[PDB]
């Protein structure tokens, strides 16, 4: 795997269903206000749910919705695991292969 | 016109002497009799500067991705 | 069990009752 | 330590699993006397633990007692609040998640106990979103309570009372340090800050928070609401308690149970319920922490109680309250790499000495085990593993050598053969 993208989707588009701008009226409501800035961790992956891969207009969208500076989300999705950046199948499939594991 | 080193007159042209302090430094170019001129040492300001200020409820420093 | 539908769960009783919030600002 | 036990009757700390998992008034146990311990000053509850003094089940010592009775004694402009990982980040832990999977009404109990006594504002937890379904369920044990008028903002009976904010990570293991979940919290990358700011109780997400763990403020509640007197049974003056092991790798039935300290291992791993490979002539090679501990071979760890300052007498102790073991077939040197392996995957990466200071290792440990280029190397290894303690900032490198630091310790030839395997093998 690499972390650059061959400008694949730069515009994919992408959007959200009007179903769902009205969560995003829920999950900003926990956090303190001017602080909120981040929900991203949430908001980022209700996107991949949306979808089921996100494509590189979907990190470009939610900073329109969040004011952040798109290499202030681009960073968090390469961190994190569980977020797929390029495509997937049906059923992703986990063997835990640890030391009780083994 | 040969190769192009530059050569040159001004014999001096390369010398750096070392003094020690200022009220010393002028010693050495009356006693040996040719004019100059001085400049003026340089040392920063105080400063304050205080990690874990940078996490803040108010304040307008609030890093990210540090 | 319900893969997608996060929604009623965040968006139903929690949208209403999650006051209220003052949470202040920070403008900044 | 009395007869040498922790036993278990059906008086202990945890109510039920079996009986009933939905809501309700919590038929008997739990939700009892409330009213009347939140209307009393706050600092009663303070140090009204001490008459247990829980060491903390967060993977260290450092007794719960003080650090909630420590700062956060007064307050001026900001609000408190409250972050208790639910979270595992050690391999074959798995004492987490059973406590909540059929018993959430407890918990949001064990906060809102628990919180008064922070005079926190409100109530952050968090989770490993890796697990989706039983996570899930949490926030309806939130509202079928909740919803019922238990919680907030005045319930019940005070003037107190504030509701719980489910969070969610990824590929988190970010519960392996306080100041990088609050920092996760907020939704930056996670690299934990710098241990000593103003440590974790003054910087914060905006503000003062406290770190605290599942069963540090799971039985705070009911150790509150009974204590004694019983709330020091077992083990010595130092340590006492009764807290939950989870065996795996080799035994009959691998399953959990409650039992209290100084418990030796020799019938406690064959109890509960057989020790079903060999008893003995299966060499019983031992791992007593999760990942934080190294091996013990045959010698006194079986008559050595699990009693905490127990096992520092020990080459090292454990604060995960795990168990892995081995009878033969394991080869240790084969079935320790995996677990050095996975530490090169968990690592944040600022710091010099972790990364590329655990790959230096995790590099050449592919040498041993398939076996390679000659010894005095072992010497050197040894060296490295002295040579990253205090140099990191988190404890994820104070956790990353002990298991190859007491590898070098107690098996010398295990290696030295095989190196001669290959040798005698290239010839
Ligand atoms: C690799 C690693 C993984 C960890 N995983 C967890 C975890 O899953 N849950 C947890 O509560 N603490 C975990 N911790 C340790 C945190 O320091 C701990 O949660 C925090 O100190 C809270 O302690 P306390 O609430 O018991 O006082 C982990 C530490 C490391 C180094
Ligand atoms: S060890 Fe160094 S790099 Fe790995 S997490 Fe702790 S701090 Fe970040």
């Amino acid at each position: 795997v690499h972390r650059d993208t061959p400008e694949n989707n730069p515009e994919t588009p992408f959007d959200f269903t009007p179903e769902n701008y009205k969560r995003i009226e829920a999950i900003v409501k926990n956090y303190p206000e001017g602080h909120k800035a981040a929900a991203v961790l949430p908001v980022l992956d209700l996107a991949q749910r949306q979808n089921g891969w996100l494509p590189i207009s979907a990190m470009n969208k939610v900073a329109e919705i969040l004011q952040v500076p798109p290499m202030r989300v681009y960073e968090v999705a390469t961190f994190y695991t569980m977020y797929n950046r390029k495509p997937v199948g049906k059923y992703h499939i986990q063997v835990c292969t640890t030391t009780p594991c083994m | 016109p040969l190769m192009g080193w530059a050569s040159t007159a001004d014999p001096l042209s390369n010398l750096v002497l070392t003094f020690s302090t200022k009220e010393d430094a002028v010693a050495f170019a009356e006693k040996n009799g040719w004019s100059y001129d001085v400049e003026e040492r340089k040392v920063p300001k105080p400063k304050s500067k205080s990690y874990g200020a940078n996490f803040s409820w108010n304040k307008r420093t609030r890093v990210s991705t540090k | 069990y319900s893969t997608y539908t996060f929604l009623d769960l965040n968006l139903d009783l929690s949208k209403f009752r999650m006051p209220q919030p003052s949470s202040g600002r920070e403008s900044p | 330590f009395g007869s040498l036990k922790d036993e278990d009757r059906i008086f202990t700390n945890l109510y039920g699993r079996h009986d009933w998992r939905l809501k309700g008034a919590q038929s008997r146990g739990d939700w009892y006397k409330t009213k009347e311990i939140l209307l009393k000053g706050p600092d009663w509850i303070l140090g009204e633990v001490k008459t247990s003094g829980l060491r903390g089940r967060g993977g260290a010592g450092f007794p719960t007692g003080l650090k909630w009775s420590f700062m956060n004694k007064p307050s001026d402009g900001r609000p408190k609040y409250l972050v208790v990982n639910a979270d595992e980040g050690e391999p074959g832990t798995c004492k987490d998640r059973e406590i909540i999977r059929h018993d959430p009404h407890k918990l949001v109990e064990g906060c809102l106990v628990g919180g008064r006594a922070m005079g926190a504002r409100a109530a952050y937890i968090y989770i490993r979103g890796e697990f989706y379904n039983e996570a899930s369920n949490l926030q309806v044990a939130i509202r079928e309570a909740y919803e019922a008028g238990l919680i907030g903002k005045n319930a019940c009976g005070s003037g107190y009372d504030f509701d719980v904010f489910v969070v969610r990570g990824a590929g988190a293991y970010i519960c392996g340090e306080e100041t990088a979940l609050i920092e996760s919290i907020e939704g930056k990358q996670g690299k934990p800050r710098l241990k000593p700011p103003f440590p974790a109780d003054v910087g914060v997400f905006g503000c003062p928070t406290t770190v605290a763990n599942v069963e540090t403020v799971a039985v705070s509640p009911t150790i509150c609401r009974r204590g004694g007197a019983w709330f020091a049974s077992f083990g010595r003056e130092r340590n006492s308690g009764t807290k939950l092991f989870n065996i795996s790798g080799h035994v009959n039935n691998p399953c959990t149970v409650e039992e209290e300290m100084s418990v030796p291992l020799k019938e406690l791993i064959e109890k509960h319920a057989g020790g079903v490979t060999g008893g003995w002539d299966n060499l019983l090679a031992v791992i007593p922490g999760g990942s934080s501990t190294p091996l013990i071979p045959k010698s006194v760890c079986e008559t050595v109680l699990m009693d905490f300052d127990a096992l520092i007498q020990a080459q090292t102790g454990l604060g995960t309250a795990a168990v892995i073991v081995m009878d033969r077939s394991t080869d240790i040197v084969k079935a320790i790499a995996r677990l050095i392996e996975f530490y090169k995957h968990e690592s944040c990466g600022q710091c010099t000495p972790c990364r590329e200071g655990v790959d230096w290792m995790n590099k050449v440990m592919a040498r041993f085990v398939r076996g390679d280029a000659r010894p005095a190397e072992i010497d050197s290894l040894w060296e490295i593993s002295k040579q990253i303690e205090g140099h990191t900032i988190c404890a994820l490198g104070d956790g990353a050598a002990w298991p190859v630091q007491g590898l070098i310790r107690h098996f010398r030839p295990e290696l030295e053969e095989r190196m001669q395997q290959f040798a005698q093998q290239h010839q």
